[PDB]
RNA sequence: UUGACCUCAAAUCAGGUAGGACUACGCGCUGAUAAGCGCAGGAAAAGAAAAUAACCAUGAUUCCCUCAGUAACGUGAAGCGGGAAAAGCUCAAAUUUGAAAUCUGGCAACAUUUCUUUUGUUGUCCGAGUUGUAAUUUCAA
RNA sequence: AUUGGAUAUGCCAUAUAAAGCGCUUUCGAAGAGUCGAGUUGCAGCUCUAAAUGGGUGGUCAUCUAA
RNA sequence: CAGAAUGAAUCAUCGAAUCUUUGAACGCACAUUGCGCCUUUGGGUUCUACCAAAGGCAUGCCUGUUUGAGUGUCAUU
């Protein structure tokens, strides 16, 4: 099913759409032990992928509603943090990286590396 | 907020008495001159004394709802 | 201040005052654990001089070592650094000894504490190159041990250098 | 007994059973109850301003400047007791302090062990009082180590010349041989 | 193996409820007055008490575990911290931080604890009798140590608001002057409610009622008195709380002080009655305002009286004193027994029956049938 | 009875943190350099002289060529010179004493993003800190 | 589309401030069971310093460790 | 090969998600097979019973919070 028009209906409407999509699949594996046509094994394929679309849809309507829940907050849970690299999450941030004393603040506003030239 | 503002923004507060809506046995014919039986009979309301047992009775009823079972 | 008087007093280590506190504190240090946390540095001047600022994130430990063959002070940096897996070692000095145990303390710094991380005089140790400095012989007594100094006192030939044109 | 209490009574007694050097011996003989209730009465005028209400006077100082007024031209030199170990060693070496107060329970005792010797040399009348925390309560602190009056106003100079005379006459005039002999070994 | 389920699972002891909540006796008794939990007896207590036979109080586990998520339990423990911060301030001589923290003394809110226990306002109207009676109870006694002096003003304001709103809506229907006092039976928003009020006498401390438990129970009743006033004034269009005239309060005008400004009920409406300084004119004016009658009083009875002693507009100048030397013409001196019967029978009772110097009849209970 | 303070505990308390894998190259440990143990990064170790020199002096460290298979005692340098690259500095020790000027944390607003996932500012309340957090200074001064 | 250091320009800033160098009738703090000697396999054990001092090199030169 | 045809693609890119049991492996023991505990919710016409689901329960250490203990140091007309 076209995934752009799955998001246009609320969460519970995806809810009752979920199981009979399974009850179709749950009934469709019974016909394999029964023995039938070969085009329903294509229907086996496209019912799992259609199961695997709504579950992608409903899960992204939970986490994206959680992100709007956790605005402005000092602490957010783990699953909504960055997953870059352990050595990247636990290293210095360019604020703290670019923090200086007061001594190196004075020594780089009266004496910075200027731009100059020469004459060959 | 400045020093006077340190004072007067404390004064509109601390007035909190239900500023928003939350909801979106009987007497036995006993009086001063009860003639059904002959407690006591009082001729005048000014001559009637103060029943001091009401403080112990109302507290017992209040304590019954929280400590006595039902 | 008081640190001038407390440096010259800490040198007269065998005199009557420095010996009485030696017997007393060696008693209390011995009934405590082999590694036990301090709350204040016993020598608040030597600790202050070796790097310890008295802010949150600076942790003083102290550990006895058996006498009698890695240098004892080096192992006090390692054994505390294996007991604290998060804290970064700065230094480790001598505070007491007896006939059977040398007592040291160690200065340890939390690299995750957002008070070390915001301070540009100790921010060099948040960097990941300083992971277990006491292991690599990279600290005050691990440098002296391995002859890393400046002076005539303290494979580069064993390979043949075969250039292109020769 | 718990694992730590049987240490907590024994380091109480090993300070008694051993030989205390005369430098440390004077740190248990201590200013009495009586004369240690007037020293803190004189000091309880000269407390440092509480850090919350120093700011309170600073917002009342910085609001009139934002209009054009001022008080820096008419601000008289402040007063309080002077505290901190490193600030009071320099207040004795400069002969500025007039009454040094030493706590009797500083945990590394070397922190204050040179002060009764420094106060004897620089001529600053001194006394050893109890309970470092008692000094800490004076200056809005958890544990203070030492205090010092260096300048009370003209109001309490006549009181201060009397209360020092109680400090020498009870601590310095007495306690003159127990500081000159070893202690402990009881 | 018994001792795992059955009665002993759902049923558990008083001490075990201290262990599973981590409170003490004075902490446990403190909270279950605001929140409604009463002991529940099993049908078989030996099996429920895991085989033992001691007399032991028992509790469902479905309420003692519903207690766990309540944030008010956090306020009590964060009231423990405060006094151990104030005593740290007071014990170190710092007077100013002792002043700066009592204004920000942490106070819980009584909003969400009245939400769940009384769902319906009509159900809240049904359980407004004992709370309003307690509001009318402590509003006339002297200041007690465990009782709140400021809450006494709240007890004075809430009962007057309950008196003014009922008088404005004419909600009072039955009234009896019993031996204890004046029991007022009203009906607001459908629910018929009866409230008993005693006479203003020189009371004394009983020295047996737990004022600590009373101050907690009064706080549970202080919210319902205001929340109903938040509802009744909104229902009647008045202000919640209504504007109170302090000058009329300093002159003891009663409901006239609390101005109800908009934000047989006519049994004695055609009877402008006045009063002397001989009876409880506070409830007499409330009975007159509920029955539509104009209430006058003497200056000694209280200021703000619309009708004076010399006013000829007194339809029935009732005097509790049998000797009325200043009984005016057209203002025949009657007794409160006739007015109480007038409030009982719902019609203009015979003033000649219970007159000043006449025999008062036997006053039966208005709630009786 | 009560209250501070010190020490020691307890908590599925709040927030964090440490193991383990690769190990060509790095740095240590003992070690017949091999093996074993430990520990990091894109490089690491080294580093701004308690260094050479005996000159008309050189000037942190690293690396290449040379010194040189030379001095010194089969092993075996280093100074000088020639290159590549060059960047310097930060604390402790002196009282801010006319004012702990310092900082973590909790809450609330304002932003902000490699990012609704990031990173901060401001207000406010504890707390840390006078057994010393900032400003100042590091001998070239 | 993310990002670099810059250029010009707009708004803010709070500067009652901070910094370079003359000039000094003034002061000038410097890291210890470490240095060091004895002695077993740079470590171990015994002992334990000083302020023109201490270190390494030819009375001098040169450096300022813990 | 059938397969549907008419956004096809075992396509490419890829920034949102899914990731079974184990494994540093972490509620306990083990090699399988189990044993549990706490909170919440739901269920089948009962939370007096029962089951299920969901969320948690390793250790050491750091910072802060709360609760304490100490014949540990003191003050309290």
């Amino acid at each position: 099913l076209k995934t752009f028009e799955l998001r246009k209906q609320s969460q519970e409407n995806l809810a009752e759409q979920l199981q009979e999509l399974r009850q179709e699949l749950a009934s469709l594996r019974v016909q394999k032990i029964a023995g039938g046509s070969g085009s329903k094994l294509s229907k086996i394929k496209t019912t799992r992928k259609d199961i695997a679309r709504i579950l992608t849809v409903i899960n992204e309507s939970n986490r994206l509603a959680a992100r709007e829940a956790y605005k402005n907050k000092k602490y957010i849970p783990l699953d909504l943090r960055q997953k870059k690299t352990r050595a990247i999450r636990r290293a210095l941030t360019p604020y703290e990286q670019s923090r200086k004393t007061l001594k190196q603040i004075k020594k780089e506003r009266y004496f910075p590396l200027r731009k100059y030239a020469l004459k060959a | 907020l400045t020093s006077e503002q340190r004072a007067e923004r404390e004064r509109e507060s601390q007035s909190n008495y239900a500023d928003h809506d939350l909801w979106a046995p009987p007497s036995h014919e006993e009086s001063y001159n009860p003639p059904e039986e002959y407690p006591k009979k009082y001729k005048s309301l000014r001559v009637v004394p103060a029943y001091s047992n009401l403080i112990k009775e109302k507290f017992e009823r209040c304590l019954d709802l929280y400590l006595a079972p039902r | 201040g008081a640190y001038k008087y407390l440096e010259e007093l800490a040198k007269k280590k065998q005199s009557d005052v420095n010996l009485f506190l030696s017997r007393v504190r060696a008693w209390e240090y011995r009934q405590m654990n082999v590694i036990h946390r301090a709350s204040r540095p016993s020598r608040p001047d030597k600790a202050r001089r070796l790097g310890y600022k008295a802010k949150q994130g600076y942790v003083i430990y102290r550990i006895r070592v058996r006498r009698g063959q890695r240098s004892a002070r080096c192992t006090a940096e390692e054994r505390v650094g294996r007991y604290c897996s998060n804290l970064r070692v700065l230094n480790s000095y001598w505070v007491n000894q007896d006939a059977t145990y040398k007592f040291f303390e160690v200065i340890l710094v939390d690299p995750s504490h957002k008070a070390i991380r915001r301070d540009p005089r100790i921010n060099w140790i948040v960097n990941p190159v300083h992971k277990h400095r006491e292991s690599r012989g990279l600290t005050s007594i691990g440098k002296k041990s391995r002859g890393i100094g400046k002076g005539h006192r303290f494979l580069r030939h064993n390979t043949l250098s075969l250039r292109r044109y020769r | 007994w718990p694992e730590y209490i049987r240490l907590q009574r024994r380091r109480k007694i090993l300070n008694l059973r051993l030989k205390v050097p005369p430098a440390i011996a004077q740190f248990q003989k201590t200013l009495d109850k009586n004369t240690a209730t007037q020293v803190f009465k004189l000091l309880n005028k000269y407390r440092p301003e509480t850090a919350a209400e120093k700011k309170q006077r600073l917002v009342a100082e910085a609001e009139a400047v934002a209009n054009g007024k001022s008080a820096q031209d008419v601000s008289k030199k402040p007063y309080n007791v002077k505290y901190g170990l490193n600030h009071v060693v320099a207040l004795i070496e400069a002969k500025k302090a007039k009454l040094v107060l030493i706590a009797s329970d500083v945990d590394p005792i070397e922190l204050v062990v040179f002060l009764p010797a420094l106060c004897k040399k620089m001529g600053v009348p001194y006394a050893i009082v109890k309970n470092k925390a008692r000094l800490g309560t004076v200056i809005h602190q958890k544990t203070a180590a030492v205090l010092a009056v260096t300048e009370v106003r003209e109001e309490d100079k006549n009181e201060l010349a009397s209360i020092v005379s109680a400090v020498d006459a009870n601590f310095s005039a007495k306690y003159d041989e127990s500081r000159r002999k070893w202690g402990g070994g009881i | 193996q018994k001792g795992k389920a059955g009665a002993a699972r759902i049923y558990i002891t008083r001490n075990q409820a201290l262990k599973k909540l981590q409170l003490t006796l004075a902490d446990f008794r403190r909270i279950c007055i605001l929140k409604g939990v009463y002991p529940r007896e099993p049908k078989n207590k030996k099996k429920a008490n895991k085989g033992s036979t001691a007399p032991v109080t028992f509790y469902y586990t479905k309420d003692i575990q519903y207690l766990l998520h309540e944030p008010i339990v956090q306020k009590f423990r964060e009231y423990k911290v405060f006094a151990r911060k104030l005593s740290k301030a007071l014990g170190k001589g710092e007077l100013e931080t002792a002043k700066r923290l009592e204004a920000r003394k942490p106070t819980y809110s009584l909003d969400h604890i009245i939400k769940e226990r009384y769902p319906t306002f009509h159900d809240a109207l049904k359980d407004i009798d004992d709370a309003l009676s307690m509001l009318f109870l402590f509003s006339t006694m002297p200041v007690t140590d465990k009782i709140g002096a400021a809450t006494v003003a709240n007890c004075e304001r809430l009962c007057a608001e309950f008196q003014h709103y009922v008088i404005r809506s004419n909600s009072l229907r039955k009234a009896f002057l019993s031996i204890k006092g004046i029991y007022y039976q009203a009906e607001i928003f459908g629910e018929q409610i009866t409230w008993i009020v005693p006479y203003k006498f020189a009371q004394s401390v009983p020295t047996d009622v737990d004022f600590r438990i009373m101050h907690t129970f009064l706080e549970f009743y202080q919210a319902l008195m205001g929340f109903v006033n938040f509802k009744l004034y909104n229902t009647l269009g008045l202000r919640y709380p209504p504007k109170i005239d302090v000058a009329k309060s300093e002159s003891a005008a009663g409901l006239a002080a609390y101005e109800l400004e908009e934000s047989n009920t006519s049994l004695f409406s055609n009877f402008t009655f006045f009063l002397s300084r001989e009876v409880p004119r506070f409830s007499l004016e409330f009975v007159i305002r509920a029955f539509g009658g104009k209430v006058g009083w003497d200056p000694i009875l209280g200021s703000g009286s619309p009708f004076s002693e010399s006013d000829p507009v007194i339809t029935h100048h009732i005097c509790d004193r049998p000797h009325i030397s200043q009984k005016y013409e057209g203002r025949i001196y009657i007794q409160p027994q006739w007015v109480y019967d007038s409030i009982n029978k719902g019609i203009l009772e015979r003033t000649d029956l219970y007159a000043c110097g006449a025999t008062l009849p036997p006053h039966l209970s208005p709630f009786v049938k």
